[PDB]
RNA sequence: AAACUUUCAACAACGGAUCUCUUGGUUCUCGCAUCGAUGAAGAACGCAGCGAAAUGCGAUACGUAAUGUGAAUUGCAGAAUUCCGUGAAUCAUCGAAUCUUUGAACGCACAUUGCGCCCCUUGGUAUUCCAGGGGGCAUGCCUGUUUGAGCGUCAU
RNA sequence: CUAUCUAGCGAAACCACAGCCAAGGGAACGGGCUUGGCAGAAUCAGCGGGGAAAGAAGACCCUGUUGAGCUUGACUCUAGU
RNA sequence: CGUGGAGGUCAGUGACGAAGCCUAGACCGUAAGGUCGGGUCGAACGGCCUCUAGUGCAGAUCUUGGUGGUAGUAGCAAAUAUUCAAAUGAGAACUUUGAAGACUGAAGUGGGGAAAGGUUCCACGUCAACAGCAGUUGGACGUGGGUUAGUCGAUCCUAAGAGAUGGGGAAGCUCCGUUUCAAAGGCCUGAUUUUAUGCAGGCCACCAUCGAAAGGGAAUCCGGUUAAGAUUCCGGAACCUGGAUAUGGAUUCUUCACGGUAACGUAACUGAAUGUGGAGACGUCGGCGCGAGCCCUGGGAGGAGUUAUCUUUUCUUCUUAACAGCUUAUCACCCCGGAAUUGGUUUAUCCGGAGAUGGGGUCUUAUGGCUGGAAGAGGCCAGCACCUUUGCUGGCUCCGGUGCGCUUGUGACGGCCCGUGAAAAUCCACAGGAAGGAAUAGUUUUCAUGCCAGGUCGUACUGAUAACCGCAGCAGGUCUCCAAGGUGAACAGCCUCUAGUUGAUAGAAUAAUGUAGAUAAGGGAAGUCGGCAAAAUAGAUCCGUAACUUCGGGAUAAGGAUUGGCUCUAAGGGUCGGGUACGAUCAACUUAGAACUGGUACGGACAAGGGGAAUCUGACUGUCUAAUUAAAACAUAGCAUUGCGAUGGUCAGAAAGUGAUGUUGACGCAAU
RNA sequence: GUCGAAUUUGGGUAUAGGGGCGAAAGACUAAUCGAACCAUCUAGUAGCUGGUUCCUGCCGAAGUUUCCCUCAGGAUAGCAG
RNA sequence: AUAUUGGCGAGAGACCGAUAGCGAACAAGUACAGUGAUGGAAAGAUGAAAAGAACUUUGAAAAGAGAGUGAAAAAGUACGUGAAAUUGUUGAAAGGGAAGGGCAUUUGAUCAGACA
């Protein structure tokens, strides 16, 4: 996932089983005060669900995860 | 023993009769204010074969008198019919192949088919494929007809029951052989299943009341009774008469 | 399958994470009478019934 | 790392392997028992033909 | 044959997980299950299986709000706040 | 003569008997009456700094609030006066709460994490469209209310 | 290609104790008893005489005051009509 | 006599060792059994008088647990087959790489999927167990990582069918029934200054719901990318649906477009109720036409192979996606015209005064062509650099041919039937003429452009001589898609290319008996219940064919001959100055014939009928005892009989305002 | 043996125990079918078969009479303690 | 006043003492089998305290031999005592197609006490 974060502007988190793409679109818009350009979803086979968010081309994605500290 | 096969059939259950194929329930039209004083015109639009029936079927439309819309019936289509012939319907119509008249109306001698008993179950008398009634004399005293059927009984109905005028439709179906066990089973593939028929006195004694033995016969009188339960009535049921008539 | 449903892959789940052996630090309490994960499934072994 | 899960929490690396070896062979002793007792009444069929005469 | 040639062709499940006591038994082509019978209202017991009540009566789960009753009783279903 | 075979003893091996234990059963007596539409019994999935199960619990998730006790928990890590204290604890009590998805199961459905509808609100040019939130929408029956039906029927 | 010999791996049926014969008597066809013939460790590959070899409380027959399938004008009833 | 417990007593024994257990050590008793020494061992236990019982074992094809002899034995033998060096390692027949040798041979041992499994996928550690030998390897053990959707599926709609409500049965769990004997609704604007709403003026009277990851169905393609994911990610290029919605164009001062004889045409070009019509929407077989992909193939531009000789040689790359524009046809249709001397025409015989042939047009756009997409991608080369991240620069990516080829899509037709070979959702169109509207205005959002949004769940991998079921890593079983070259009639058999595998315990020896495969002097069924088993014949071409017959057959009847190789000759086509005798010309594989030739061999391996004469029996094809019976039995068509005109025949239900035949009607149903 | 059809087959759905289904074998109905499987009444009943656990002492039999749907069994008399 | 083999809380026993007592003293209606209804086990004890064997040396490693802890590893997580079948080493003896047993003694081994 650090692929995802230092090639594109691809932010991956685990989000809680019953948000639906626009409760993610709009928690990363509340939460880091960004724009994300499109979620996309899989449920994970430990039962979990992975969202890709993917930040928008003048926001960075290196910038984004080294504010909340993940490097 | 067992129940028989012909005890297993008034459950249905596999013993239903094949209806994917079947255009509908071929009826008469409702008897109202137009059929019973004058008549209503209706014209065939076409003539087509439902699946499990020898004689084809007739689509005429009449128009809605009650309403602007049209109302399509389906006829049991009798012989010199065709498309874009027009079918007169009522008291007051003419006498062709085709039109549907009140058995008063028609005089003795005529045949028609497709008659109704009761003055409104919508036509159940004479509908196979080359079988129609005769008319041998009207009443118009007690308001009666009587006719004979294609089983050859005479039977008196009442004079207000319909029925189209003219042979049914198919003609001679049954004067070609099968020829192949092949052919009579597509036959019955449209009808219900029924058809490979195994002899009783091949059977063994649960099976059938025939079944059992050394040899291959039936044992006792294959003329059963009329009383007799369900599950013994195997083999003519009442046969007054029975073997060949002359010989 | 592959095309599954979703309350057989809420089963498939719960089992990958009961596919552990015991935890090592379990064997050194005072009264500790477990010594192994005695219902550990394996897939050649035993199928379960979903 | 979670190999660094197991060392503030009890276990060493060390430990880890003779405990393992233990319990894998606590499972061995087990599966011994399951195949000895068993092996008696697991021929016991039911409905045997018998394709003989 | 009708052994080991006839155990191949079962590849097509005619029980699956019933959705009230969550066991393989809920018949797809009845459209009910078999250890309760889940389209009715009540369960399906019997006395002839006496076993068979054991695995599910009450008692054998987490009880909820009924382990409590004996508790709430001995003090009579008081409420209000507590003490000092 | 050896080897081998058989017997016995010693020490070793296999194997788990015997003996001595026992937070478990069993039966007997005594006392009480306490499940659920205010959502039960049962189920499914979850939750711990390190847990797979058992026990406990429900997105407030090995618990919270309250009262009591008065210094632990302990496998390890960590946390220290928190120790003459509104205060430790896997403590007891328990009256305040939370209680996911379900289940008599209740918007319709359910082999679907399927599809609606009404209402207050928020956002996107927004009564109509999409979306996030909050609250509703089962059936039988009783009592009352309101609005109707019926040349059933009575005066006008 | 096996069998055979080697390295590795390694079961089962069966088994009172066991295992050389002749005649005798005997539950009337003995591996054991009685009288004789005799008889030398350990054994390997074959073999199908024997072990009334193994397989399963005889599937045939009889007995049971034991059943079941089936039949009919057996006895006693019964849905139906 | 012995045992488990109970009351009493010996102020019994005991950590200085109770109970237990062992002991070819001792003693007592006829015996059941009692006592003692030694060894072991570690916490309780006895004597005697009485009480009480779940109280004494060699057996029960006893029960549970444990262990033997057999026995280092039977065996680990189908699926063609393995070998050399090196590396790692304590250790190599077995792991990895390289070099050989081979096999599956395009109905694969290949590439994918539906069920089903569920983390087996993938990496790093690691070999106690498992992999019936081994192990350093593993579908094993230990820790982790991994499955991304507006277009792919579900969801949606219906099928055979399940099933609530109303009701009606039922002591009752519950049963019938699915529009039913029901008061079972929503919706257009007039209402639009209250928009509460009233008359509206009608309304689908069908009236739950579930039922398909193979039916129906709004829309996505290419290139890259990962240890493991892709129609999902990244990059480019599109389309659809639901919205809002402003420009441009259109139309309008006769308000709701013009053109063509016409079939019809276009960038647009108001249209409510209600009604009708189409699409969704359908069998199978046969040949024929066309298309796509593959195959074969010529030239050129590259790269590798062979080279003693020969070979302008053998192999290989030379590719274009969804979508958008312009165009392209059989069929059908319109106009002009008027046909016997009948013409037109298909492989297949149909069409014409109900208007052919002919001349001129219109349309559908399956499909193909050009162009955009798009060469910038991809492919093949050459060159020069290097950190690992990575490149960087030049070229080239071309023009054709061919056909009873193969697969497959489709078009126009033909054959068949007592068989005419699903339904809804959804979508559009027409008839209708309600309503509304122009001069800065409306209609336009079916014309072009522009703006926003497209949720939920599945997505890895296997799909089987090791991931499913068969107790297992079992020669069994399990639905489906693509499919190269040669031989040849062929998806036969045999050999090879792409791709995959080289896994199945091995080593030595070659006794008997086996199992699988072979061959045989002379005789040729003398064998045996019996020609069981094996052999013989077999392809093709030409010749020749009987009794019998339901005239179709019998029939590949029987029986006879030829077949290689090489050099040739003749016939059968297409395009062109000469068909209103001929000429160069490109391009098929087909048949017939003749010489010459050889150890008289030639369907040279593979593949591939034994035939005849009669009887018994069932007409045939078909079906059955899964796992001892495939038959003469069952079925069949044919024939005949019986029942019944619906207030009914045969059958079902505990019952019913219940059901099968019946979406039926004597040419039918039912029973034989 | 058959190999274009009374063909083969996937998925869906229908019929369930004295019932289903059967081109008929008493075949098939989850290795079960001349009546499935599971639990219960149930420790069904048996005049029939097998087994029946310590020692010593003293006494010590019967296979016969009569009746019995009686003849592999009982009652009764006998013998015995 | 009566019934109560379920629920909740108590008290008790001439009861059973891990093949017993409930199926379950233990992560027991658990693992596992069956499509399904249903079927359904086995499995208790180191020591007072883990003081669970630091270190040395042989081995590739498991382990071994020492050492060390302990009252005792003749208690070392295969852990109280640890019977028999069956098995190994050592010691004794016997043995021509079985072995075993009864009476009697020789020989070897071994044991013995009133007078000792
Ligand atoms: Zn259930």
């Amino acid at each position: 996932a650090m692929k995802k974060v230092e090639d594109g502007n691809i932010l991956v988190f685990q989000v809680s089983m019953k948000a639906n793409k626009y409760q993610i679109k709009k928690a990363v818009k509340e939460l880091y005060e960004v724009d994300v350009l499109k979620v996309n979803t899989l449920v994970r086979p430990n039962g979990t669900k992975k969202a890709y968010v993917r930040l928008t081309a003048d926001y960075d994605a290196l910038d984004i995860a080294n504010r909340i500290g993940y490097i | 023993g067992r129940v028989i096969r012909n005890q297993r059939k008034g459950a249905g259950s596999i013993f239903t009769s094949h209806t994917r194929l079947r255009q509908g329930a071929a009826k008469l039209r409702t008897l109202d204010y137009a059929e019973r004083h004058g008549y209503i015109r209706g014209i065939v639009k076409q003539i087509v074969h439902d699946s499990g029936r020898g004689a084809p079927l007739a689509k005429v439309v009449f128009r809605d008198p009650y309403k602007y819309r049209l109302r399509e019936e389906i006829f049991i289509a009798n012989e010199g019919v065709h498309t874009g012939q027009f079918i007169y319907a009522g008291k007051k119509a003419s006498l062709n192949v085709g039109n549907v008249l009140p058995l008063g109306s028609v005089p003795e001698g005529t045949i028609v088919s497709n008659v109704e008993e009761k003055p409104g179950d919508r036509g159940a008398l004479a509908r196979a494929s080359g079988n129609y009634v005769i008319i041998i004399g009207h009443n118009p005293d007690e308001n009666k007809t009587r006719v004979r059927l294609p089983s050859g009984a005479k039977k008196v109905i009442s004079s207000d029951a319909r029925g189209v005028i003219g042979v049914i439709a198919g003609g001679g179906r049954v004067d070609k052989p099968l020829l192949k066990a092949g052919r009579a089973f597509h036959k019955y593939r449209l009808k219900r299943n029924s058809w490979p028929k195994t002899r009783g006195v091949a059977m063994n004694p649960v099976d059938h009341p025939h079944g059992g033995g050394n040899h291959q016969h039936i044992g006792k009188a294959s003329t059963i009774s009329r009383g007799a339960v369900s599950g013994q009535k195997a083999g003519l049921i009442a046969a007054r008469r029975t073997g060949l008539l002359r010989g | 399958a592959a095309q599954k449903s979703f309350r057989i892959k809420q089963k498939m789940a719960k089992a990958k994470k009961q596919n552990r052996p015991l935890p090592q630090w379990i064997r050194l309490r005072t009264n500790n009478t477990i010594r192994y994960n005695a219902k550990r499934r394996n897939w050649r072994r035993t199928k379960m019934n979903i | 790392t979670a190999a660094d899960r197991r060392m503030v929490s009890g276990v060493t690396e060390k430990q880890y392997k003779k405990g393992m070896k233990k319990m894998q062979q606590l499972e061995k002793n087990a599966i011994n028992t399951q195949i000895r007792r068993e092996i008696k009444r697991v021929n016991f069929q039911t409905h045997y033909r018998d394709e003989l005469l | 044959g009708k052994g080991t040639p006839s155990f191949g062709k079962r590849h097509n499940k005619s029980h699956t997980l019933c959705n009230r006591c969550g066991r393989r038994s809920f018949h797809v082509q009845k459209k009910t299950c078999s250890s309760c019978g889940y389209p009715a209202a009540k369960t399906r017991s019997y006395n002839w299986g006496a076993k068979a009540k054991r695995r599910h009566t009450t008692g054998t789960g987490r009880m909820r709000y009924l382990k409590h009753v004996s508790r709430r009783f001995k003090n009579g279903f008081q409420t209000g706040s507590a003490s000092k």
